[PDB]
């Protein structure tokens, strides 16, 4: 999947790897601030912070930072510190996402006129990459999958309305930008604004996404690239652990925490079914209690499914909920995932966590078909009997999502359908 | 769009990769569909030398040749027009490009998840040039009852029999999801005369063939009388169905449900399991697409829970009017 990167990450890569005749100014002149920053060491490392006025803004995958009032412009370092005092560590809702402002970027202020500001954006579609340019309704050009984008192409198709004295430098920069976009497997790159003064090119702003599946191609250039969570979410070590399992195997293992304290947990097979189960849970009023989104698929082994399930079970036994908790172990009728092997891995995790699961008043609902599903359902029923955990087990004769309404109390549990 | 018909009871395929369980499942299907001959003519696997692999045709042990080099497999099997590529993500691009140097190949299934989008776009460009239909990447494939089964799709004989996948009914479907395609086999077999053809286009942002590519094939296939689409959050593909109805191109009844309605209720953006399942604009949400489809005259259930009910209602109306 395509993943956003911070402005700092994108600029670090751009300054290292772009090829252009244009003289890009202020390369690597940025400084990162967090609630833990020691300002004396920050200044030791970036003495240019004293040398001219500054711009400060979050770098947390928030868009429209200027229109949100979140850019402090033309400030002394003392003015930046004052600007950060009410903001650093503050809660912020942006749109409908709510998080904490904890990562900021400081850069030199660049005096310039509005006529010296430009907009550039590149983004991927099925048919190629569109390049947008606006002096400030933007000019727009499709670059086909096998096409080059040379400076003369940019002048002809995109710079018709650009100041004559800036066409050469703009065309060179944009051509280099496009080659950089391709070589590092970007899918989205926006500079808003690009500034060109008498002294050269300044990148005042950057947002970007890279195709994270290209790590095996790009790792030498990307390095230990960071993909932050979207604004409004945190990153969790359990997510990184599952991601590391996912990276080792053809099997698919995915986990995103939505609400660690929620009482509704899922452990569903398939990218499709996992979404359908999430849809059903939310249709029945459970959005605020849905703890996770994730899935396993592509025939994981018993051991992979064990390591996956133990992560979930640990996560759901961190603190008690007054009404107990629910675990939805669901899926389609699988095409080739071994349901006995995968459910034996889950059962082993359930056994290892039976004490905590009982302490946290967990009820488990199961629906699954596929290869060897009858034995998979049997071992689920048996681990419930031996541990005393309530587990309600259904097969191909139960509608896929029926266990959601059962688990949430909207419909009775049909014992006449167990194991079928 | 490309060929209307991809598979028949005479289809022969080459399988790239050492996937003996998937091949044997295809042969079990071929046998109960009463095909004259196995659907897999040869395998390509560069990590071993040329050899023959044992398989079963009913009770009978048979031999299928495994080639180190694709050129030898193609040369010795000119009857093959399908390749099913189980290459790892690292080499799926090169082996799919290689396959398209063979004019005999008219359809390619690409199984692997994790192929970079920019590489898949190059595969699509070459396939479009040549008129080759790509199913995938990141898919289990698809199934045409009576005729041909891609790889693991539909599983083993117990499921093929249970869902009546050994002979075609009147209902065609397309989904991103492999798992859910086999759920659709089950639902459709219980509510109608059964699946005619199903395709899983895969989870990636740029599927080698789209929902509309296959909906058009089904519109143009006389044996298909109704079409089911399990759509998904992300991208704007399903609006092409609205457009095709408006234009009078799509006249058979279409039932569609787009999964991912939960994303509208979340406070942050969520990437779901399929690489392509992330809404980058309001128009790409499942809620938006479901509404547009309903307004265009698609039969859209209230939720996934009512999909089976609406399929059965459309089917019974078509029986009543003598279409089926
Ligand atoms: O703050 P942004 O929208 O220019 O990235
Ligand atoms: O038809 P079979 O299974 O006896 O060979
Ligand atoms: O495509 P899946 O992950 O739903 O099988
Ligand atoms: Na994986
Ligand atoms: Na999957």
């Amino acid at each position: 999947s395509a993943k956003a990167i911070s402005e700092q990450t994108g600029k670090e890569l751009l300054y290292k790897f772009i090829c252009t005749t244009s003289a890009i100014q202020n390369r690597f002149k940025y400084a990162r601030v967090t609630p833990d920053t020691d300002w004396a060491r920050l200044l030791q490392d970036h003495p240019w912070l004293l040398s001219q006025n500054l711009v400060v803004k979050p770098d947390q995958l928030i868009k429209r930072r200027g229109k949100l009032g979140l850019v402090g412009v033309n400030l002394t370092l003392d003015g930046v510190k004052s600007w950060l005092k009410p903001r650093l560590g503050q809660e912020a809702t942006v749109g409908k996402a709510t998080g904490f402002l904890k990562n900021f970027l400081i850069e030199p202020f660049v005096p310039h006129s509005q006529a010296e500001e430009f907009y550039v954006c590149i983004y991927a579609t099925r048919e190629g990459d569109y390049v947008l340019f606006h002096h400030e309704k933007a000019q727009k050009l499709l670059v086909g999958v096998d096409e080059k984008l040379n400076p003369e192409d940019i002048k002809k198709h995109l710079l018709v309305h650009a100041p004559e004295d800036k066409k050469e430098i703009l065309a060179s920069f944009i051509s280099g930008l496009f080659n950089f976009y391709e070589d590092l497997y970007f899918t989205y790159l926006e500079i808003n604004p690009l500034v060109v003064t008498k002294d050269g090119v300044y990148v005042l702003d950057l947002a970007a996404k890279v195709d994270a599946t290209a790590d095996y191609i790009c790792k030498v250039k990307w390095g230990d690239i960071e993909f932050p969570p979207p604004f409004g979410r945190e990153a969790y070590p359990e997510e990184a652990y599952i991601a590391d399992l996912d990276a080792k195997s053809g099997a698919s293992l995915k986990l995103t925490l939505l609400n660690p304290k929620g009482r509704i947990w899922t452990m569903v097979a398939g990218g499709g079914a996992s979404v359908v189960y999430s849809d059903t849970i939310c249709d029945l009023g459970g959005v605020n209690e849905l703890a996770n989104y994730g899935e396993y698929s592509g025939a994981p082994s018993e051991q992979q499914t064990y390591d996956y399930a133990k992560t979930i079970l640990s996560l759901m036994t961190r603190e008690k909920h007054p009404d107990g908790k629910i675990l939805i172990i669901g899926g389609s009728i699988a095409n080739f995932t071994n349901v006995a092997a995968t459910f034996k891995g889950i059962v082993r995790a359930i056994r290892d966590y039976q004490g905590p699961l009982k302490e946290h008043e967990v009820t488990i609902f199961v629906r699954r078909g596929g290869p060897n599903y009858q034995e998979g359902l049997r071992v689920m029923g048996e681990v419930g009997k031996t541990t005393g955990i309530p587990i309600h087990v259904f097969g191909t004769e139960t509608h896929m999502t029926a266990i959601v309404g059962m688990a949430l109390g909207h419909r009775p549990i049909p014992e006449n359908l167990y194991f079928q | 769009s490309k060929s209307t018909t991809l598979f028949s009871r005479h289809t022969k395929a080459i399988v790239w990769g050492m996937q003996t369980r998937a091949v044997q499942g295809m042969l079990d299907f071929d046998y109960v569909c009463s095909r004259d001959e196995p659907s897999v003519a040869a395998m390509v696997y560069p990590f071993t030398g040329d050899h023959k692999q044992k398989f079963y045709w009913g009770h009978k042990e048979i031999l299928i040749p495994v080639f180190k080099n694709m050129a030898d497999a193609m040369r010795k099997h000119p009857e093959v027009d399908v390749l099913i590529n189980f290459a790892s993500l690292r080499s799926a691009y090169d082996s799919t490009m290689e396959t398209m140097n063979y004019a005999q190949i008219r359809t390619i299934a690409i199984i692997a998840e994790g192929i970079p989008e920019a590489l898949t776009r190059k595969l699509i460009k070459k396939a479009d040039q040549k008129g080759v239909t790509i199913i995938g990447p990141a898919t289990v494939g698809g199934i045409k009852p009576g005729c041909f089964k891609i790889g693991n799709t539909g599983g083993m004989l117990d499921n093929i029999l249970a869902s009546k996948l050994y002979r075609p009914g009147s209902v065609a479907y397309v989904s991103r999801s492999g798992g859910m395609s086999n759920e659709l086999n089950n639902i459709i077999s219980r509510t109608t005369d059964g699946v005619y053809e199903g395709v899983a286009i895969g989870g990636d942002r740029y599927p080698g063939s789209t929902f509309m590519d296959h909906v058009l094939r089904y519109q143009d296939t006389p044996g298909v009388k109704m079409i089911v689409v399990l759509g998904e959050i992300g991208g704007t593909e399903e609006y092409k169905i609205c457009r095709g109805i408006k234009e009078g191109r799509l006249t058979k009844p279409i039932v569609c449900w787009c999964i991912g309605t939960c994303a509208t209720m979340f406070s942050s953006e969520v990437q779901f399991g399929h690489a392509g399942a992330c809404a980058n604009q309001a128009s790409e949400t499942a809620v938006a697409k479901n509404q547009a489809l309903k307004e265009a005259g698609v039969f859209v259930p209230r939720s996934f829970d009512e999909l089976g009910e609406i399929i059965q209602s459309v089917y019974e109306d078509l029986v009543a009017n003598g279409v089926i």
